[PDB]
């Protein structure tokens, strides 16, 4: 376990800056803005979970993880992620698109997008043995809360890293928040899948 | 992407000849490749009114050859999921097809097999085939695939192309490209067609073939079954 997502509902757009300030003395480095998209899909089929979640991470390109019934599938349309072997042999045209574009245009008879919440202009703070990303979450009706994503280099130091952040949360008066460091399958091999799953759990999508 | 293509076949006897000729026309060597494809369709039990999904990847050759050295001649002697290309295609002297694609990199959780992931989306396994061939890179994005195809069925495998090879010549262009460019693209294919006349007949599969149950809406399989 090397990651966790904390969602702060009782907050204002400013809580993000207050948290970054409280953390600033420990900032080793600041990286590039990032964003994220949380899509919720409802299945049209007449019974036989009809909800599927789709998390698109924007970090020097996009990756989308689909989460349904405690399972995840990682997909991409980003050039740097395509296995070169797949292109050479013709399995791939080498010109992919998002699984969400696919879902909405080819499978809309089965899956309907019903919600899309976003986090734009997220920030990335590099601390010692800890990466912390912050982004304000927005919905159709506006600001929804603060999202904090933690990734530790060493799993053995993780509990210590999460408690430290939680401490900074108490000092800025962010009293109520939900933490998720859950793993998809207690086999824990896929980080991006557990991370996405953690966003789902933290946001109670 | 938009794919324009032509198909034709030859008996085993003309393989060396076609290989040599393609090497001369393209100026390049024949590059060995293979692909394993699984086709999926919406679960009929769910009744949804057909966009088939095709999953495709390369397999290491050592899984298809037994046991000196590996080359084009070899064709004469005939728990995360892995990465897969996922495609959905839909439909004129050439074949024109629109392809929607995304790449699957891995999975995780209780039901992470590619098969469970597809059932999760409302799809069921329909058909599976394997292609082994050589490809040539030509000018203007033109790509040639000379191959043999096998349907992998529960009760045994069968080479659909027994007795010969299927040739696929195609060019992929951006969706929404000018009518003039589409025309230009079709032109390059017709030029290859003429240039190869006498060697092999390049054409588009009929509709009876394109619709037969045995083809599963798949153009390549339809073309292989045609001749």
């Amino acid at each position: 376990g090397k990651s966790a997502v904390i969602f702060v509902e009782r907050a204002t757009p400013a809580t993000l800056t207050e948290l970054k300030d409280a953390l600033s003395n420990s900032i080793l480095s600041v990286r590039d803005p990032w964003s994220i998209d949380f899509r919720t899909y409802r299945c049209s089929i007449k019974n036989l979970s009809k909800l599927m979640y789709s998390i698109t991470f924007h970090h020097h390109g996009r990756q989308t993880v689909l989460i349904k019934d405690n399972s995840a599938m990682v997909t991409t349309a980003a050039a740097a992620d395509i296995p070169p072997a797949l292109v050479f042999n013709g399995s791939s045209t080498g010109v992919p698109e998002s699984i969400d574009t696919i879902l909405s245009s080819k499978l809309s008879n089965i899956w309907m997008q019903r919600q899309l919440i976003k986090g734009d202009a997220g920030e990335t703070l590099i601390l010692d043995g800890l990466t912390v990303r912050l982004v304000n979450l927005f919905s159709s009706t506006g600001f929804k809360g603060l999202l904090i994503e933690l990734q530790a280099d060493e799993a053995g130091e993780f509990e210590t890293k999460i408690a430290g952040i939680e401490g900074h949360l108490a000092e800025i008066r962010a009293k109520e928040y939900k933490t998720s460091s859950d793993s998809l399958g207690p086999d824990t091999s896929n980080e991006i899948c557990d991370l996405a799953y953690q966003y789902v759990r933290a946001l109670e999508l | 992407v938009q794919q324009l293509s032509l198909f034709g076949s030859i008996g085993d006897d003309g393989y060396d000849l076609l290989i040599s000729t393609l090497t001369t026309i393209s100026g390049n060597p024949p590059l060995l490749y293979n692909s394993l494809c699984t086709v999926w369709k919406p679960n009929p039990s769910y009744d949804v009114e057909p966009n088939r999904i095709k999953l495709s990847k390369e397999v290491p050759f050592s899984y298809l050859i037994d046991e000196k050295p590996l080359n084009f001649r070899i064709l004469k002697s005939f728990e995360s999921c892995s990465p897969w290309s996922l495609q959905i295609s839909d439909i004129r002297s050439v074949s024109m097809q629109t392809i929607a694609e995304t790449i699957i990199l891995s999975s995780a959780g209780k039901n992470s097999s590619v098969s469970s992931l597809m059932n999760g989306l409302g799809y069921v396994f329909e058909f599976q085939y394997l292609t082994i061939g050589v490809k040539f890179f030509m000018k203007h994005g033109l790509i040639l695939e000379l191959q043999k195809i096998w349907q992998i069925e529960e009760a045994g495998n069968s080479q659909i192309t027994s007795g010969g090879f299927l040739l696929k010549a195609y060019i992929n262009v951006s969706r929404g490209t000018d009518i003039d460019r589409i025309n230009y693209t079709e032109t390059v294919l017709m030029n290859l067609k003429k240039e190869l006349q006498g060697y092999i007949e390049l054409s588009v599969p009929d509709r009876q073939s394109m619709d037969s149950r045995v083809a599963h809406g798949n153009i390549l399989i339809a073309a292989a079954l045609e001749h």
